[PDB]
RNA sequence: CUUUAAUGUUUGAUGUUCUAACGUUGACCCGUAAUCCGGGUUGCGGACAGUGUCUGGUGGGUAGUUUGACUGGGGCGGUCUCCUCCUAAAGAGUAACGGAGGAGCACGAAGGUUGGCUAAUCCUGGUCGGACAUCAGGAGGUUAGUGCAAUGGCAUAAGCCAGCUUGACUGCGAGCGUGACGGCGCGAGCAGGUGCGAAAGCAGGUCAUAGUGAUCCGGUGGUUCUGAAUGGAAGGGCCAUCGCUCAACGGAUAAAAGGUACUCCGGGGAUAACAGGCUGAUACCGCCCAAGAGUUCAUAUCGACGGCGGUGUUUGGCACCUCGAUGUCGGCUCAUCACAUCCUGGGGCUGAAGUAGGUCCCAAGGGUAUGGCUGUUCGCCAUUUAAAGUGGUACGCGAGCUGGGUUUAGAACGUCGUGAGACAGUUCGGUCCCUAUCUGCCGUGGGCGCUGGAGAACUGAGGGGGGCUGCUCCUAGUACGAGA
RNA sequence: GUUUAUUAAAAACACAGCACUGUGCAAACACGAAAGUGGACGUAUACGGUGUGACGCCUGCCCGGUGCCGGAAGGUUAAUUGAUGGGGUUAGCGCAAGCGAAGCUCUUGAUCGAAGCCCCGGUAAACGGCGGCCGUAACUAUAACGGUCCUAAGGUAGCGAAAUUCCUUGUCGGGUAAGUUCCGACCUGCACGAAUGGCGUAAUGAUGGCCAGGCUGUCUCCACCCGAGACUCAGUGAAAUUGAACUCGCUGUGAAGAUGCAGUGUACCCGCGGCAAGACGGAAAGACCCCGUGAACCUUUACUAUAGCUUGACACUGAACAU
RNA sequence: CACAGGUGGUCAGGUAGAGAAUACCAAGGCGCUUGAGAGAACUCGGGUGAAGGAACUAGGCAAAAUGGUGCCGUAACUUC
RNA sequence: GGGCGUUAAGUUGCAGGGUAUAGACCCGAAACCCGGUGAUCUAGCCAUGGGCAGGUUGAAGGUUGGGUAACACUAACUGGAGGACCGAACCGACUAAUGUUGAAAAAUUAGCGGAUGACUUGUGGCUGGGGGUGAAAGGCCAAUCAAACCGGGAGAUAGCUGGUUCUCCCCGAAAGCUAUUUAGGUAGCGCCUCGUGAAUUCAUCUCCGGGGGUAGAGCACUGUUUCGGCAACAACCCGAUGCAAACUGCGAAUACCGGAGAAUGUUAUCACGGGAGACACACGGCGGGUGCUAACGUCCGUCGUGAAGAGGGAAACAACCCAGACCGCCAGCUAAGGUCCCAAAGUCAUGGUUAAGUGGGAAACGAUGUGGGAAGGCCCAGACAGCCAGGAUGUUGGCUUAGAAGCAGCCAUCAUUUAAAGAAAGCGUAAUAGCUCACUGGUCGAGUCGGCCUGCGCGGAAGAU
RNA sequence: GCCUGGCGGCCGUAGCGCGGUGGUCCCACCUGACCCCAUGCCGAACUCAGAAGUGAAACGCCGUAGCGCCGAUGGUAGUGUGGGGUCUCCCCAUGCGAGAGUAGGGAACUGCCAGGC
């Protein structure tokens, strides 16, 4: 446990809850002109859900039509029976090695809770960042209070504390604006 | 922060290098923890506690090296 | 007489009653045609209350003070004494907030002496024994061990074992080493007496270098030293010795925490803040090699892993110049320079059809937005624009403007503190001085000089001003383009 | 209403109201060494002190710490009294060694000894405090719910990005063409919270912030004009400052930002009206910073003292009686 | 200081007016102890502004505006 | 034995250097203490008088009528409350401008708040300084306030700042050590001055005698590190290669200590004593910690200089180069640096280089620039360039891939035909195709190609009056 | 002069390894052991009384270079004084001059006494 130590946790505790923001954003329906959209989309096969693409390939030919490449024909078809079963309201085409999944253009409803859900999702993720200073910062209080660092020493602490923050809302900044955009295309 | 410190003086040395006025007893060297880096000899003696080469008769001081395995060994001839 | 009770008596505790001290801010009288004061009478209280000497507690109500230093400004953090090594340039010694560690003790044996002994580790072979217990041989050679750091030393061993012991003795000390000093260290030998050994000899503590506290003030033991008229004695001296993490460890007192923005004084640019400077790790900009992406294709555009520079421009470092005062950020106002060029001008390459771009080279003429939000600069946004460049100029500009930010005094919240107060947290309020001598600008005259004096008109060496750009039409709906 | 006379008028003080608490009168308290005096020619529906601050709805949990109130049975303890043992000295006993009474003395402290403290119970409109960790529901996320460490108790009602919110312009909505302010929300309350009061609240306010209509030279973007100086003349007639001035630009140099040094360029001599870029211009031995074994006020469980408050002994101070 | 500051009480005319406001006057007292010109930038105090109208600014600072009597009529809210 | 002592000449005046106590060189605090003077300012309070133009709102109570069993209740009129309303006087002080050597040590002007009240004012009184008074700011207490003013203790104290007065001559530092509530002060030591004593004493050079573990090197030891060799991935060990401040089986220069000797040096040396100042050092060279082998950085060692040294040199420049200023000289020679002009001295001589204004700023890297020196390869069986011809077959090699046919990628990279002919060097196609390349024959008719050692240049090279 | 023993000198070209060799002279080992004296068990070592035995071991010699060890000449590093160029580094003048390594050396050399031939 030391200064530098927790400054890697605090990253790495960031770096989890970031994480947790991606997982919530690619599952959701942009412009749905995302393939990562269907990626966590574990489908039944061999008796388990096996996620989607370990089983085949999601790309976006163009901003209007989605592609699921299955190496497998059985699990093209099977992937098919996976990739609506939601609200997602997608319509597999099955022609050679892949689907073809064209994407309507999203109502204003579903355009409202998509829209909705990334903002909800982005502040979310702030929240969770933010609250992982706070504890990283009583942490240091106790260190520097501990180990005796000079009030230059703890501030400096605290500097590189914030510095962390700040970057990671960047970054769910970012994805949030980026996915928004999808959505909004 | 907690790396300093040192001791002191403690000279430790040759103080009648070579043939010398070597009084009654003057010290001809007091290179303390040692025994073979100036070995007792000759009329010259003493090397007491602080292992200190004492020097007796006056005289003048030899600086040898008999006796097997090099040895440094020191004594105190006269003129 | 001893162990117990009764009456005499005394005296101590609590507790009641009494008046005669003591009180009465009840009533009345006289002094006196007084409200004080005094004396008297009566009632009340009454040895209490109260006051004096002493005395335990309480006692920021008040008062005198303390509240360390080094410190790459101060504070914080750390440190302060002693020992070991390196820094220490082969004598001694040498600095930092240099790099690493230890000590504040342990031992009646772990001391002495005499006599004897010698490890570590591996291989091989052996009940249980296995990686390593003990045993046998061989190699090996002190790489062990040494009470504890580090250094150096150690076989004649200090390392290891046992027997007998008290030299861990007393008085001294030739002579040296080392300190400013106080001190500290080494010491053969001499005298007295000890122990070990046949003896020569060795032993004045340990292998050595840390294991520490001066003085004062007293405590205890010894001594015909002294002893205030004398004999004693108290006490003083002398010798032995005890008592201080006095550790901020040369130790100011026995005894000491803080706040100041209500502040103040003497000093310092010996010393922080601003801006200048030195520097330039950092920062920004440029270049080197070219694995990769670029469908293919390293170098159109870009570039990993690593290399080298340039600039003074960021974040810093130093503390050189100002602390007998160099006004901080932002805005306003008026600027001036640089070119690493934003626009417009000229070009090379293209992953340049065109129209539009991308990138490099050249170029400093001139030009280079209004508002919303915040003090902002910046920034985000709304809408313009040919474009809304980057930077130097004390982060240009207060003896030109403002005074919103920001450091006085008021006040409040969160917050911390027992608290005074405190905050690079917040909040509402909060006096911006100068008639310009010199330089320099900007304008405007007076002299004299240009060789006789005039009235004029020119020449033109030089110097300055000015240098922006949109959109529409025609070329031509043409070249180009599959079309658009 | 009051206030920093002379930078602060306020969200500060004060107030009516509230609550606690002391006070039986010669009151409590306060001035005073004292006498005495205010309190008050008042007397608990009165007076003092403290905190809160109309009004409305309200005012939770904590007595562990500190203080205050009540108890003091026991433990400890002042002065005081001085039992008791030790010592100095000396009559005498003794070549002497030593022993030693009496008296005078130095010392020892038994014993007696109140409050206070410990202790025992209470007290929060007294000072003051009010938590962490882990698990769980049928989308998920979430967790009423369970469990676990420890408290004196673990912040209730209410309120919350607030004069408290760092991250911060949090996110959402309203306003706008655009809103780091504003208004309404959410609650993740860095670090609101119930008389050092919570939340509201009509009226009031030279109070803080936000918006609008009107209004305009505030501004785009200045123009004209009337008067006071400014300018010329006549009279009188200052000021600060000042080592000496024969008082140019630049580039470098330099105690590190030059009118004076080096190099160079430039410039006939001197006024008047204007401007303020420099003379680190003028003004005040920097108020920031640090230093001094400096200073002054201030706090307090810093230290040592002390007024005051209160304890007991003896004195003034006596007579009896019960146990 | 022959200083635009400070200084208690008394008296209370005419017109208009609610009026000891204010404006013009009576009685009464005065032109403030440097004057003459000129008609610059600029400072000071003012009058007026095309069109626009807070684009200003930390902020509408400051200016501009509003203003009287009678009558009509006037919301949320409220301690009425 | 060892320590302290032993014909050690003292002592009293006079002049002077020093010290102690005193104000102790002089000028200066912020404060502390004592005794008085002040409430004609202001702050409270006391007593007694005075003041508020005008305009407005309309409470409580009352009377009559309604209403009530009677009270509630109600409506008119009456009444005339209020820290009530608007607003002069009067009191106050919210804003702006102007003034800031003012008209004025707080005002003027235009706005502004209260204005029958906790109002405002005249008169006189009472509160006194650690005290007062305070609707509480530390505010007022006479333009003074976190302790008024006046006089005194008093020349408080000031390790701080400033300043310190005539002339000449001789010598001449330190900016260190160790202590220090010590760090910008002090004290002993060191260094200076003066006096009195003392010996070849002290210095340099020569030789003689010493110990040494730095530079360097090396890798047995302590670690570190490679590459190979006997390890169900690597220690040990074998050998080959490096590394170290805290590594050393090696080991300098060198300094230092001692002995002898020559010369030289106005005793340089040692001791004692009187008098000091000093205990911020700065730069440069070398050996170094740190810092970035950054800083006009910081800290030690050591030498020189400045400090305390002028002169000449480096444009200008305390330290760097030369060189140490007793004075006068219109003499002569040299150091450093210089010799075309400003500007003293060669447009000097000999051979060579350089062509960029290099000279007169800068790296990695980049280039048929160019001077010198050695050496190699291929070549009239024709080298080198250019020019004409050729570059085929198995085969589109296998795999892979939608396709991969020399040329996405992986593997293989042979054989045949030959004068030569890669399962192919780049471009290119969706893949082929196609184009160019290796290399080969002829032509051509004498040299050509790159390396090496060295000297001088070029680019890379952008900044603010 | 051979050989050996004791004591020293000097402390590696003196040591190590490998082979040969010496013995009732001297040394060893060895015989025995109640005894002097000895074993933290042991006559292993110390200690004593001494046959027989034998040079095995140990030791003393001789040869041998596989491992140590010594070690140039030259050249290199560094360095004192002087000077010069440069970012930390180096060059020149001049003295001093390692280490490692190469050539090579090298299987000790001695003095006193004593005892045998
Ligand atoms: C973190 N949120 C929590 C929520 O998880 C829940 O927490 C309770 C917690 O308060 C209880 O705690 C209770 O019991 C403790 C002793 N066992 C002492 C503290 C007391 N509050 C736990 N026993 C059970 C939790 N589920 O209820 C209270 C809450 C604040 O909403
Ligand atoms: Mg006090
Ligand atoms: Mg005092
Ligand atoms: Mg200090
Ligand atoms: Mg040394
Ligand atoms: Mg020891
Ligand atoms: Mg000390
Ligand atoms: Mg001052
Ligand atoms: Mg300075
Ligand atoms: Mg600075
Ligand atoms: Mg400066
Ligand atoms: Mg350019
Ligand atoms: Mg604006
Ligand atoms: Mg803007
Ligand atoms: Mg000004
Ligand atoms: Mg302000
Ligand atoms: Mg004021
Ligand atoms: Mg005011
Ligand atoms: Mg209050
Ligand atoms: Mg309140
Ligand atoms: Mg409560
Ligand atoms: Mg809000
Ligand atoms: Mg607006
Ligand atoms: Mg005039
Ligand atoms: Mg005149
Ligand atoms: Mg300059
Ligand atoms: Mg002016
Ligand atoms: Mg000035
Ligand atoms: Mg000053
Ligand atoms: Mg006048
Ligand atoms: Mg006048
Ligand atoms: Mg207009
Ligand atoms: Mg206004
Ligand atoms: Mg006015
Ligand atoms: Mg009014
Ligand atoms: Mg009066
Ligand atoms: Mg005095
Ligand atoms: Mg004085
Ligand atoms: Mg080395
Ligand atoms: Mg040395
Ligand atoms: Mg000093
Ligand atoms: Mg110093
Ligand atoms: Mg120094
Ligand atoms: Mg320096
Ligand atoms: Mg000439
Ligand atoms: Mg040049």
């Amino acid at each position: 446990m030391t200064l530098k130590e927790l400054y890697a946790e605090t990253r790495s505790h960031m770096q989890k809850s970031l994480e947790v923001l991606e997982h919530n954003l690619a599952g959701l329906r942009t412009g749905r002109a995302n393939p990562a959209l269907l990626l966590h989309l574990k489908v039944e096969y061999y008796g388990a859900h096996v996620p989607l693409n370990q089983i085949a390939t999601v790309t976006a030919p163009d901003p209007r039509t989605l592609v699921v490449q299955s190496w497998d024909q059985n699990a093209l078809k099977a992937i098919e029976k996976a990739i609506r079963d939601s609200d997602l309201g997608l319509n597999p085409s099955n022609k050679g090695d892949a689907l073809y999944i064209n994407i309507p253009p999203l109502t204003e409803e579903r355009r409202k809770d998509l829209v909705r859900a990334v903002r909800q999702y982005a502040e979310e993720g702030r929240v969770a960042i933010r609250n992982i200073r706070r504890e990283a910062l009583d942490k240091l209080k106790k260190l520097a209070k501990e180990l005796h660092l000079s009030e230059d020493e703890t501030k400096r602490a605290e500097a590189e504390i914030q510095k962390i923050t700040d970057e990671f809302i960047a970054k769910a900044d970012q994805l949030a604006e980026k996915k928004e955009q999808e959505i909004l295309g | 922060g907690g790396s300093t410190r040192n001791g002191r003086d403690s000279e430790a040395k040759r103080l009648g290098v070579k043939r010398f006025g070597g009084e009654s007893v003057l010290a001809g060297s007091i290179i303390v923890r040692q025994r073979g880096t100036k070995f007792h000899a000759g009329a010259n003696v003493g090397c007491g506690r602080d292992h200190t080469l004492f020097a007796k008769a006056d005289g003048k001081v030899k600086f040898e090296v008999k006796g097997p395995k090099n040895r440094k060994f020191i004594s105190i001839e006269a003129e």
